[PDB]
């Protein structure tokens, strides 16, 4: 599980470097595409990565606004 | 499909990789269309620049090369007006083993060493030789564009 999550959020950085701002639901489809669906073969569920993301925007290693996230 | 499955793989081996001042990543839905972005390497003219790009990937990939274009205006020796870039591995080299973070460390290489021989922009291939002169239109001209 825990590769996953550091896994998780490489990817997530690399999503938002490129694509500058998604929201909660693109992230999701995202990861679920590429991830979850991916190589990886790796588990999540919405309220999960809901809840990473807080954390992530706690730390200040995300910001959170207008409704979307982006990196610092 | 096994192309998208090549494509998941790609995806999966850059993110992996940890390079320095490349990324890329599928646009929205589909795997065979992505965004990269390349910063230019500490050193270069291009230092403290960065640029996104287009990579589409044709019905035959692996076998038939991604079409990848400059969508940051980019003033360099090898790149078009249009995005173009005339890079070797892009057309007559292009082996089916080559993959996405081949290509962004490729032209990001190719930023610090173009091709004067083979210009698409002519301007930048003869300003090229005075580097302090090519620094300060390249600096001064990607916040006008």
């Amino acid at each position: 599980k825990e590769e996953e999550l550091l896994l998780f959020w490489t990817y997530i950085q690399a999503m938002l470097t490129n694509l500058e701002s998604l929201s909660l639901d693109r992230i999701y489809n995202m990861l679920r595409m590429f991830v979850v669906t991916g190589p990886a073969l790796a588990e999540i569920d919405l309220q999960e990565l809901q809840g990473y993301l807080q954390k992530k925007v706690r730390d200040q290693q995300l910001v959170y606004s207008a409704g979307v996230y982006r990196l610092p | 499909g096994p192309v998208g499955k090549r494509l998941q793989q790609e995806l999966m081996t850059l993110m992996m990789s940890g390079d320095k001042g490349i990324s890329a990543f599928p646009e929205s839905d589909n795997l065979f269309k992505w965004v990269g972005t390349i910063h230019g390497a500490a050193g270069t003219v291009y230092e403290d620049l960065r640029y996104k790009l287009s990579l589409e990937f044709p019905s035959g990939y692996p076998y038939n090369a991604p079409t990848v274009k400059f969508l940051t205006p980019c003033y360099h020796p090898n790149v078009d007006t249009q995005g173009n870039i005339c890079l070797d591995i892009l057309k007559e080299k292009w082996s089916a083993l080559y993959d996405v973070r081949t290509i962004l460390l490729s032209i990001q290489s190719l930023l610090g060493e173009p091709n004067i021989d083979s210009p698409l922009n002519t301007h930048a291939a003869e300003l090229w030789k005075n580097p302090t002169a090519f620094k300060k239109y390249l600096q001064e001209t990607y916040s006008k564009q």
